[PDB]
């Protein structure tokens, strides 16, 4: 799993960030290096090994006003390196980059059983 | 009792620039005075009304690019309080906050005489941010009265900033101002009052 | 919108002994800035923290068989505020009190220019109760953000003595202060918001 990139939380009920598993601690346990640059040990059942984030999925989309919305993916595009989202919110469409494309704690959970690592307990 | 996850000040340094930083200062006193005569106060703790109706600590977001994140708490003081010069032995823990916004929350607490908290009453005030950012300061009760609500529970329910109320009961409890079993119990009595209160 | 049952003033000081008299001075003032430059304020008034952990107004119970409404109003905010003396002419309503107690609440208010309200409010840290019956002075934010909870709503969040949620409701509308609908919307904003946060636990 070393090197994937995924989305993930780093506490029990937060939202789920988008990274990548740098070490594989053991017994359930992963290093992860979020896009953010925050790094800590995450368990395999807060992480989604999906990559982009599928299309029609829910997620929430951080504007850089500091609100944010949920919304629906709807396209992606790769610009010079960078994945951008295409996210519908009430039928209106707009790109946001990688980093401003979360799942809150229940948007993330709907994916675990198609995405997630476990354990499970 | 909620509380946040905690990181350490070199890793917080360590976060990207999507991350905001923000530092905020608990300032408090031993308070040998009694409300009637009758109530021991311990202490006193400032907390202000913000723009936005909420409770929280002086402080702010800070700019953390060319500033040690003391410099930036302390611009910040400037504005909203007047006065104080704090260090880093007045740093107390970082914070990541719930989201879903990428913000880590600095915590500063510096106990001053009961004079000098009155001294930063009478600044904050005068201060630039008065009438704008700060609505005005408050003293947080920490006693409860026979009623087992009045007092500290119902400061509890009131309208806080997430982070604020979690920085708040993770400061009494370290900080020995509360014994835990009393945080909990006066946080259970205010969440009760707050669940009566919308039936 | 929580109201309490209006009863007249020459009525009011006809009840019986088992009654209590509480005075509560609502000081405001138009403001005419802006915050961020953007969201104007319009308005300005003063609430403060109470020893009990909730907010209210300047004011307290006043015992009639010593002192006049206005004498007992002006004896307490002498003691949390000071500079300011209000007199009949600044009376506004009286309420009775939800349950248990029998308790009649009088409501005056006075408008001042912000100027004069800044002064009551540097008057107000240097009064004999502050940091004892008073634990601050706090303004009103009136705006609402473009969030929809931000200022008003978050505000009317808060824990308040019940008596004083429902004078600010009653005063903001009377004294041409917000329009009605506006109150409604801010109070719909607070009960959800209420709603929301119970519902993050457990």
């Amino acid at each position: 799993f070393v090197g994937l990139r995924v989305v993930a939380k780093w506490s029990s009920n937060g939202y789920f960030y988008s990274g990548k598993i740098t070490r594989d601690v053991g017994a359930g346990k992963y290093k992860l290096l979020f896009d953010d640059g925050y790094e800590c040990d995450v368990l395999g059942k807060d992480i989604l090994l999906c990559d982009p984030i599928p299309l029609d999925t829910e997620v929430t989309a951080l504007s850089e006003d500091e609100y944010f919305s949920a919304g629906v993916v709807k396209g992606h595009r790769k610009e010079s390196g960078e994945l951008y989202y295409s996210i519908e919110k009430e039928g209106q469409r707009k790109w946001y980059k990688r980093m401003a494309v979360i799942l809150s704690l229940e948007q993330g959970n709907r994916l675990r059983e198609q995405y997630g690592l476990g354990p499970y307990e | 009792v909620p509380e946040l996850k905690q990181i350490s000040r070199v890793e917080a340094m360590r976060l990207g620039p999507g991350w905001s930083h923000s530092c905020h200062a608990m300032l408090y006193a031993a308070n040998p005075g009694q409300l009637f005569g009758r109530i021991p106060m311990r202490f006193s703790v400032l907390m202000q009304m913000r723009f936005d109706g909420l409770l929280g600590f002086p402080g702010g977001f800070v700019d953390r690019r060319f500033w040690s994140l003391e410099d930036g708490l302390n611009r910040v003081l400037g504005l909203g309080l007047g006065c104080l010069r704090l260090t880093e032995a007045d740093y107390l823990s970082s914070h990541l906050t719930e989201g879903p916004h990428r913000v880590v929350a600095h915590l500063y607490a510096r106990q001053l005489t009961l004079e000098q908290l009155h001294a930063v009453e009478i600044s904050a005030v005068h201060s630039r941010d008065h009438g704008l950012e700060v609505l005005g300061l408050v003293r947080v009760p920490l006693y409860t009265q026979k009623d087992r609500v009045g007092g500290f529970p119902n400061f509890l329910s009131n309208a806080f900033v997430s982070t604020a109320k979690c920085q708040l009961l993770f400061a009494l409890k370290v900080l020995n101002m509360m014994p835990e079993e009393k945080l909990v119990e006066a946080l259970a009595a205010a969440t009760e009052k707050q669940k009566k209160a919308l039936e």
